[PDB]
Protein backbone atom coordinates (compact mmCIF):
# COMPACT_ATOMS: atom_id res chain seq x y z
CA UNK A 1 0.00 0.00 0.00
CA UNK A 2 3.35 2.20 1.00
CA UNK A 3 3.89 2.40 -2.86
CA UNK A 4 1.06 4.56 -4.39
CA UNK A 5 -0.16 8.48 -3.28
CA UNK A 6 -1.67 8.83 0.16
CA UNK A 7 -4.85 10.03 -1.80
CA UNK A 8 -5.38 6.12 -2.80
CA UNK A 9 -5.83 5.44 1.65
CA UNK A 10 19.31 6.17 14.96
CA UNK A 11 20.56 8.02 12.00
CA UNK A 12 21.91 9.65 8.80
CA UNK A 13 25.86 10.13 8.43
CA UNK A 14 27.47 13.25 6.77
CA UNK A 15 25.10 16.07 7.88
CA UNK A 16 26.16 19.20 9.71
CA UNK A 17 24.33 18.64 13.87
CA UNK A 18 21.40 19.82 14.10
CA UNK A 19 20.36 19.61 10.45
CA UNK A 20 18.48 17.40 8.43
CA UNK A 21 17.82 16.68 4.76
CA UNK A 22 14.70 16.06 2.40
CA UNK A 23 15.17 14.15 -0.26
CA UNK A 24 12.80 13.11 -3.61
CA UNK A 25 12.19 9.57 -3.50
CA UNK A 26 10.52 9.23 -6.98
CA UNK A 27 9.41 11.10 -9.89
CA UNK A 28 11.40 13.67 -12.40
CA UNK A 29 13.18 15.08 -9.48
CA UNK A 30 14.19 12.18 -7.84
CA UNK A 31 17.58 12.70 -6.34
CA UNK A 32 16.78 16.37 -5.99
CA UNK A 33 17.55 17.23 -2.22
CA UNK A 34 17.24 20.55 0.19
CA UNK A 35 18.54 20.37 3.78
CA UNK A 36 16.91 22.20 6.35
CA UNK A 37 19.40 24.49 8.63
CA UNK A 38 17.30 27.18 9.54
CA UNK A 39 14.49 27.71 12.34
CA UNK A 40 11.75 28.05 9.58
CA UNK A 41 11.58 26.64 5.68
CA UNK A 42 9.33 27.12 3.86
CA UNK A 43 7.92 24.69 0.85
CA UNK A 44 5.96 25.21 -2.16
CA UNK A 45 5.33 26.75 -5.66
CA UNK A 46 5.76 30.07 -5.21
CA UNK A 47 9.25 31.10 -6.84
CA UNK A 48 10.60 32.70 -3.30
CA UNK A 49 9.38 28.71 -1.56
CA UNK A 50 12.83 28.11 0.34
CA UNK A 51 11.66 24.24 -0.88
CA UNK A 52 10.49 25.21 -4.08
CA UNK A 53 8.28 22.18 -5.38
CA UNK A 54 6.95 22.80 -9.10
CA UNK A 55 3.80 20.62 -9.76
CA UNK A 56 0.18 21.22 -10.49
CA UNK A 57 -1.01 19.77 -7.20
CA UNK A 58 0.99 21.76 -5.07
CA UNK A 59 -0.36 25.11 -3.67
CA UNK A 60 2.26 28.11 -3.51
CA UNK A 61 2.02 28.44 -0.05
CA UNK A 62 1.84 24.23 0.89
CA UNK A 63 3.95 24.12 4.03
CA UNK A 64 6.84 24.64 6.41
CA UNK A 65 9.53 23.04 7.84
CA UNK A 66 10.28 24.23 11.58
CA UNK A 67 13.01 23.59 14.00
CA UNK A 68 12.10 23.60 17.85
CA UNK A 69 13.63 22.21 20.60
CA UNK A 70 16.25 20.10 18.78
CA UNK A 71 13.85 18.88 16.29
CA UNK A 72 12.14 19.04 12.87
CA UNK A 73 8.63 19.09 12.30
CA UNK A 74 6.29 19.43 9.36
CA UNK A 75 3.21 22.01 9.22
CA UNK A 76 0.20 22.63 6.67
CA UNK A 77 0.23 26.40 6.36
CA UNK A 78 -3.18 25.82 3.80
CA UNK A 79 -2.28 24.04 1.02
CA UNK A 80 -5.64 22.56 -1.24
CA UNK A 81 -4.28 19.21 -1.07
CA UNK A 82 -2.62 18.62 1.92
CA UNK A 83 0.40 17.11 4.10
CA UNK A 84 0.49 13.95 4.59
CA UNK A 85 3.36 12.00 6.45
CA UNK A 86 3.62 8.67 6.42
CA UNK A 87 0.48 8.22 4.12
CA UNK A 88 -1.41 9.91 6.98
CA UNK A 89 -3.05 13.56 6.20
CA UNK A 90 -1.54 15.83 8.81
CA UNK A 91 -1.87 19.25 10.05
CA UNK A 92 1.43 19.34 11.96
CA UNK A 93 4.08 16.37 12.67
CA UNK A 94 7.15 16.13 14.30
CA UNK A 95 9.74 14.14 11.85
CA UNK A 96 11.67 11.75 12.38
CA UNK A 97 14.51 9.86 10.48
CA UNK A 98 13.08 7.87 7.77
CA UNK A 99 9.68 9.83 7.63
CA UNK A 100 7.92 10.25 4.23
CA UNK A 101 6.66 13.72 3.18
CA UNK A 102 3.84 13.86 0.73
CA UNK A 103 3.29 17.11 -0.52
CA UNK A 104 1.33 17.68 -3.96
CA UNK A 105 3.04 14.43 -5.92
CA UNK A 106 6.25 14.88 -4.24
CA UNK A 107 7.17 12.04 -2.29
CA UNK A 108 10.13 13.36 -0.25
CA UNK A 109 12.33 10.72 2.96
CA UNK A 110 13.07 13.55 5.63
CA UNK A 111 16.90 12.38 7.05
CA UNK A 112 18.39 13.42 10.09
CA UNK A 113 21.64 12.71 11.91
CA UNK A 114 22.00 10.62 14.92
CA UNK B 1 -33.91 29.11 -0.71
CA UNK B 2 -33.45 29.15 -4.72
CA UNK B 3 -30.65 29.79 -7.50
CA UNK B 4 -30.49 32.97 -9.34
CA UNK B 5 -32.29 33.51 -12.45
CA UNK B 6 -29.66 35.45 -14.44
CA UNK B 7 -26.03 35.26 -13.94
CA UNK B 8 -24.57 38.65 -14.87
CA UNK B 9 -26.92 40.57 -17.25
CA UNK B 10 -26.49 38.24 -20.00
CA UNK B 11 -26.86 34.75 -19.16
CA UNK B 12 -30.69 33.51 -17.84
CA UNK B 13 -31.22 29.79 -16.24
CA UNK B 14 -33.22 27.74 -17.22
CA UNK B 15 -33.59 23.89 -15.99
CA UNK B 16 -30.79 21.85 -14.06
CA UNK B 17 -28.88 19.50 -16.85
CA UNK B 18 -27.09 17.51 -13.99
CA UNK B 19 -24.80 17.75 -11.03
CA UNK B 20 -21.35 17.15 -10.17
CA UNK B 21 -19.56 16.72 -6.95
CA UNK B 22 -20.40 20.41 -5.56
CA UNK B 23 -21.72 21.95 -8.78
CA UNK B 24 -24.86 21.72 -10.75
CA UNK B 25 -24.91 22.38 -14.25
CA UNK B 26 -28.16 24.80 -15.73
CA UNK B 27 -29.16 24.88 -19.50
CA UNK B 28 -29.24 28.57 -20.05
CA UNK B 29 -29.90 31.30 -22.66
CA UNK B 30 -26.78 33.55 -23.51
CA UNK B 31 -28.96 36.92 -23.78
CA UNK B 32 -25.73 38.81 -25.45
CA UNK B 33 -24.90 35.92 -28.35
CA UNK B 34 -28.46 34.80 -28.81
CA UNK B 35 -27.37 31.33 -27.67
CA UNK B 36 -27.65 28.22 -25.54
CA UNK B 37 -25.06 27.48 -23.05
CA UNK B 38 -24.30 24.83 -20.70
CA UNK B 39 -23.75 26.86 -16.74
CA UNK B 40 -21.45 25.26 -14.11
CA UNK B 41 -22.23 26.91 -10.56
CA UNK B 42 -21.40 25.60 -7.44
CA UNK B 43 -24.40 23.80 -5.50
CA UNK B 44 -27.28 26.88 -4.34
CA UNK B 45 -26.93 24.95 -0.74
CA UNK B 46 -23.20 25.27 -0.94
CA UNK B 47 -22.80 28.93 -1.90
CA UNK B 48 -22.70 30.38 1.90
CA UNK B 49 -19.61 27.98 2.36
CA UNK B 50 -16.29 29.87 2.64
CA UNK B 51 -14.36 26.20 1.90
CA UNK B 52 -16.53 24.71 -1.08
CA UNK B 53 -16.56 28.73 -2.63
CA UNK B 54 -12.84 28.63 -2.86
CA UNK B 55 -12.47 25.17 -4.28
CA UNK B 56 -14.94 26.30 -7.09
CA UNK B 57 -13.21 29.62 -7.37
CA UNK B 58 -9.95 27.78 -8.95
CA UNK B 59 -11.84 25.49 -10.82
CA UNK B 60 -13.19 28.31 -12.73
CA UNK B 61 -9.58 30.14 -12.91
CA UNK B 62 -8.22 26.74 -14.09
CA UNK B 63 -11.13 25.63 -16.75
CA UNK B 64 -9.35 25.89 -20.04
CA UNK B 65 -10.92 27.36 -23.25
CA UNK B 66 -9.65 24.51 -25.91
CA UNK B 67 -12.04 25.11 -29.67
CA UNK B 68 -12.57 22.24 -31.14
CA UNK B 69 -15.35 19.79 -32.29
CA UNK B 70 -14.77 16.96 -30.23
CA UNK B 71 -14.24 19.20 -26.71
CA UNK B 72 -17.01 20.96 -24.80
CA UNK B 73 -15.90 24.61 -25.40
CA UNK B 74 -15.74 27.07 -23.04
CA UNK B 75 -16.72 30.28 -23.82
CA UNK B 76 -16.82 32.47 -20.35
CA UNK B 77 -15.92 32.47 -16.43
CA UNK B 78 -17.33 34.73 -14.04
CA UNK B 79 -18.54 35.29 -10.36
CA UNK B 80 -22.04 36.48 -9.90
CA UNK B 81 -22.76 38.96 -7.06
CA UNK B 82 -25.85 36.79 -5.89
CA UNK B 83 -27.54 37.99 -2.42
CA UNK B 84 -26.19 34.89 -0.64
CA UNK B 85 -22.73 35.81 -1.68
CA UNK B 86 -20.27 35.21 -4.62
CA UNK B 87 -20.96 32.75 -7.16
CA UNK B 88 -18.46 31.42 -9.28
CA UNK B 89 -19.61 30.26 -12.82
CA UNK B 90 -18.27 28.69 -15.83
CA UNK B 91 -20.07 28.94 -19.29
CA UNK B 92 -20.02 26.38 -21.02
CA UNK B 93 -20.88 24.66 -24.95
CA UNK B 94 -24.25 23.17 -24.32
CA UNK B 95 -24.17 19.12 -24.93
CA UNK B 96 -27.54 17.89 -25.72
CA UNK B 97 -26.90 13.96 -24.91
CA UNK B 98 -25.83 11.75 -22.20
CA UNK B 99 -22.00 10.93 -20.79
CA UNK B 100 -20.79 7.41 -21.59
CA UNK B 101 -20.92 6.64 -17.87
CA UNK B 102 -24.64 7.02 -18.57
CA UNK B 103 -24.84 4.54 -21.97
CA UNK B 104 -22.74 1.68 -19.71
CA UNK B 105 -24.54 1.98 -17.28
CA UNK B 106 -28.24 1.85 -19.09
CA UNK B 107 -27.95 0.66 -22.51
CA UNK B 108 -24.81 -2.11 -21.85
CA UNK B 109 -21.58 -2.12 -23.88
CA UNK B 110 -21.51 -0.68 -27.48
CA UNK B 111 -21.56 -2.22 -30.75
CA UNK B 112 -17.28 -2.63 -31.84
CA UNK B 113 -17.95 -0.11 -35.27
CA UNK B 114 -19.82 2.57 -32.40
CA UNK B 115 -17.14 2.34 -29.42
CA UNK B 116 -14.19 2.49 -31.96
CA UNK B 117 -15.89 5.45 -33.39
CA UNK B 118 -16.32 7.32 -30.09
CA UNK B 119 -12.89 6.65 -29.08
CA UNK B 120 -11.41 7.44 -32.02
CA UNK B 121 -12.83 11.25 -32.09
CA UNK B 122 -11.88 10.96 -28.26
CA UNK B 123 -8.23 10.82 -29.82
CA UNK B 124 -8.32 13.48 -32.03
CA UNK B 125 -9.20 15.84 -28.85
CA UNK B 126 -6.75 14.77 -26.51
CA UNK B 127 -4.49 14.89 -29.62
CA UNK B 128 -5.39 19.06 -29.96
CA UNK B 129 -4.96 19.60 -26.53
CA UNK B 130 -1.89 17.79 -26.68
CA UNK B 131 -0.52 20.42 -29.06
CA UNK B 132 -2.12 22.80 -26.89
CA UNK B 133 0.65 21.53 -24.00
CA UNK B 134 -2.57 20.59 -21.75
CA UNK B 135 -2.44 16.98 -20.37
CA UNK B 136 -6.21 15.92 -19.30
CA UNK B 137 -5.11 13.48 -16.72
CA UNK B 138 -8.73 12.87 -16.00
CA UNK B 139 -9.63 10.54 -19.12
CA UNK B 140 -13.09 8.37 -17.97
CA UNK B 141 -16.12 7.70 -19.07
CA UNK B 142 -18.18 10.62 -17.20
CA UNK B 143 -15.74 12.96 -19.28
CA UNK B 144 -17.20 12.10 -22.63
CA UNK B 145 -20.36 13.14 -23.63
CA UNK B 146 -22.61 11.79 -26.98
CA UNK B 147 -24.99 14.75 -28.35
CA UNK B 148 -28.15 13.95 -30.00
CA UNK B 149 -26.21 14.29 -33.48
CA UNK B 150 -23.99 11.20 -32.33
CA UNK B 151 -21.31 14.11 -31.66
CA UNK B 152 -18.04 13.22 -29.61
CA UNK B 153 -17.88 15.46 -26.44
CA UNK B 154 -14.79 15.41 -24.30
CA UNK B 155 -14.76 17.49 -21.07
CA UNK B 156 -12.98 18.66 -17.89
CA UNK B 157 -9.40 19.60 -20.02
CA UNK B 158 -7.42 21.77 -17.16
CA UNK B 159 -5.17 24.81 -18.22
CA UNK B 160 -1.68 23.45 -18.21
CA UNK B 161 1.56 24.53 -19.49
CA UNK B 162 0.79 32.92 -10.53
CA UNK B 163 -0.55 29.86 -11.62
CA UNK B 164 -3.71 28.57 -9.66
CA UNK B 165 -3.59 24.98 -7.53
CA UNK B 166 -4.93 21.98 -9.01
CA UNK B 167 -6.69 19.22 -7.40
CA UNK B 168 -5.32 15.72 -7.17
CA UNK B 169 -6.68 13.41 -9.66
CA UNK B 170 -6.16 10.12 -7.98
CA UNK B 171 -8.84 10.75 -5.54
CA UNK B 172 -11.94 8.58 -6.97
CA UNK B 173 -12.32 5.12 -7.95
CA UNK B 174 -9.03 4.68 -9.12
CA UNK B 175 -10.49 2.56 -12.45
CA UNK B 176 -9.04 5.09 -14.81
CA UNK B 177 -5.96 6.16 -13.29
CA UNK B 178 -2.70 5.12 -15.42
CA UNK B 179 0.31 2.90 -13.15
CA UNK B 180 2.39 5.95 -13.09
CA UNK B 181 -0.47 8.26 -11.60
CA UNK B 182 -1.33 5.70 -8.94
CA UNK B 183 2.65 5.62 -7.86
CA UNK B 184 3.40 9.21 -8.35
CA UNK B 185 5.90 8.47 -11.22
CA UNK B 186 6.33 11.33 -14.19
CA UNK B 187 2.82 11.88 -16.17
CA UNK B 188 3.07 12.75 -19.65
CA UNK B 189 0.50 12.31 -22.58
CA UNK B 190 0.82 8.45 -22.55
CA UNK B 191 -1.10 8.64 -19.29
CA UNK B 192 -4.08 9.62 -21.49
CA UNK B 193 -3.29 7.22 -23.70
CA UNK B 194 -4.06 4.18 -20.83
CA UNK B 195 -7.10 5.87 -19.65
CA UNK B 196 -8.55 6.13 -22.88
CA UNK B 197 -7.54 2.38 -23.39
CA UNK B 198 -9.53 1.79 -20.03
CA UNK B 199 -12.81 3.44 -21.73
CA UNK B 200 -12.23 1.93 -24.57
CA UNK B 201 -12.66 -1.29 -22.71
CA UNK B 202 -15.02 -0.54 -20.60
CA UNK B 203 -17.70 0.73 -23.78
CA UNK B 204 -16.37 -2.41 -25.70
CA UNK B 205 -16.89 -5.25 -22.54
CA UNK B 206 -19.43 -3.26 -20.39
CA UNK B 207 -16.96 -3.04 -17.29
CA UNK B 208 -13.86 -1.31 -16.92
CA UNK B 209 -10.29 -3.31 -17.07
CA UNK B 210 -9.60 -3.75 -13.40
CA UNK B 211 -12.32 -3.71 -10.53
CA UNK B 212 -11.91 -4.10 -6.32
CA UNK B 213 -13.37 -3.18 -3.20
CA UNK B 214 -10.84 -0.43 -2.51
CA UNK B 215 -8.99 1.74 -4.73
CA UNK B 216 -5.50 0.44 -3.40
CA UNK B 217 -6.71 -2.75 -4.65
CA UNK B 218 -7.89 -1.20 -8.15
CA UNK B 219 -4.44 0.96 -8.63
CA UNK B 220 -2.52 -2.09 -7.22
CA UNK B 221 -4.00 -3.95 -10.44
CA UNK B 222 -3.38 -1.35 -12.86
CA UNK B 223 0.16 -1.24 -11.71
CA UNK B 224 0.77 -5.73 -11.73
CA UNK B 225 -2.05 -7.06 -12.58
CA UNK B 226 -2.26 -7.85 -16.67
CA UNK B 227 -5.75 -6.87 -17.99
CA UNK B 228 -7.64 -9.99 -19.74
CA UNK B 229 -8.36 -9.50 -23.51
CA UNK B 230 -11.84 -7.66 -24.08
CA UNK B 231 -13.09 -11.07 -26.40
CA UNK B 232 -12.39 -13.10 -23.31
CA UNK B 233 -14.70 -11.01 -21.31
CA UNK B 234 -17.20 -10.14 -24.13
CA UNK B 235 -18.40 -12.41 -27.09
CA UNK B 236 -17.67 -10.91 -31.31
CA UNK B 237 -14.85 -8.81 -30.97
CA UNK B 238 -11.32 -8.99 -33.04
CA UNK B 239 -8.00 -10.19 -32.00
CA UNK B 240 -6.91 -6.77 -34.20
CA UNK B 241 -9.23 -5.10 -32.17
CA UNK B 242 -7.55 -6.63 -28.84
CA UNK B 243 -4.26 -5.79 -29.54
CA UNK B 244 -5.32 -2.15 -29.62
CA UNK B 245 -7.16 -2.29 -26.31
CA UNK B 246 -3.81 -3.90 -24.57
CA UNK B 247 -1.34 -1.76 -26.44
CA UNK B 248 -2.77 1.09 -24.66
CA UNK B 249 -3.07 -0.68 -21.38
CA UNK B 250 0.58 -1.62 -21.35
CA UNK B 251 2.49 -1.07 -17.78
CA UNK B 252 5.21 0.71 -19.20
CA UNK B 253 4.10 3.87 -21.54
CA UNK B 254 7.16 3.07 -23.75
CA UNK B 255 4.95 0.19 -25.26
CA UNK B 256 1.79 2.08 -25.58
CA UNK B 257 0.27 4.39 -28.17
CA UNK B 258 3.56 7.75 -27.74
CA UNK B 259 0.60 9.76 -29.32
CA UNK B 260 -3.36 9.48 -29.16
CA UNK B 261 -2.92 10.31 -32.74
CA UNK B 262 -1.14 7.11 -33.09
CA UNK B 263 -3.89 5.27 -30.78
CA UNK B 264 -6.82 7.00 -33.31
CA UNK B 265 -4.88 5.58 -36.76
CA UNK B 266 -4.75 1.76 -35.50
CA UNK B 267 -8.59 2.19 -34.49
CA UNK B 268 -9.72 3.55 -38.16
CA UNK B 269 -7.36 0.50 -39.50
CA UNK B 270 -9.67 -1.83 -37.24
CA UNK B 271 -12.98 0.09 -38.29
CA UNK B 272 -12.29 -0.82 -41.79
N1 LIG C 1 -21.56 21.33 -21.29
C1 LIG C 1 -22.52 20.52 -20.80
N2 LIG C 1 -23.66 20.38 -21.52
C2 LIG C 1 -24.61 19.57 -21.05
N3 LIG C 1 -24.62 18.84 -19.93
C3 LIG C 1 -23.49 19.01 -19.23
C4 LIG C 1 -22.42 19.82 -19.58
N4 LIG C 1 -21.43 19.76 -18.60
C5 LIG C 1 -21.92 18.94 -17.71
N5 LIG C 1 -23.17 18.46 -18.01
C6 LIG C 1 -24.02 17.60 -17.18
O1 LIG C 1 -23.74 17.86 -15.81
C7 LIG C 1 -23.28 16.66 -15.15
C8 LIG C 1 -22.22 17.01 -14.14
O2 LIG C 1 -21.09 17.62 -14.81
P1 LIG C 1 -19.56 17.29 -14.41
O3 LIG C 1 -19.29 15.83 -14.38
O4 LIG C 1 -18.66 18.05 -15.39
O5 LIG C 1 -19.37 17.96 -12.98
P2 LIG C 1 -18.10 18.09 -12.00
O6 LIG C 1 -16.97 18.83 -12.67
O7 LIG C 1 -18.54 18.93 -10.77
C9 LIG C 1 -17.80 16.42 -11.42
P3 LIG C 1 -16.38 16.21 -10.34
O8 LIG C 1 -16.87 16.78 -8.99
O9 LIG C 1 -16.25 14.68 -10.22
O10 LIG C 1 -15.14 16.88 -10.83
C10 LIG C 1 -22.85 15.73 -16.28
O11 LIG C 1 -22.93 14.36 -15.89
C11 LIG C 1 -23.83 16.10 -17.40
O12 LIG C 1 -25.08 15.43 -17.28
MG1 LIG D 1 -14.38 18.79 -12.24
Amino acid sequence: RADFLSELDSGVEGLPPGSALLVVKRGPNAGSRFLLDQAITSAGRHPDSDIFLDDVTVSRRHAEFRLENNEFNVVDVGSLNGTYVNREPVDSAVLANGDEVQIGKFRLVFLTGP
Amino acid sequence: MTTPSHLSDRYELGEILGFGGMSEVHLARDLREHRDVAVKVLRADLARDPSFYLRFRREAQNAAALNHPAIVAVYDTGEAETPAGPLPYIVMEYVDGVTLRDIVHTEGPMTPKRAIEVIADACQALNFSHQNGIIHRDVKPANIMISATNAVKVMDFGIARNSVTQTAAVIGTAQYLSPEQARGDSVDARSDVYSLGCVLYEVLTGEPPFTGDSPVSVAYQHVREDPIPPSARHEGLSADLDAVVLKALAKNPENRYQTAAEMRADLVRVHN
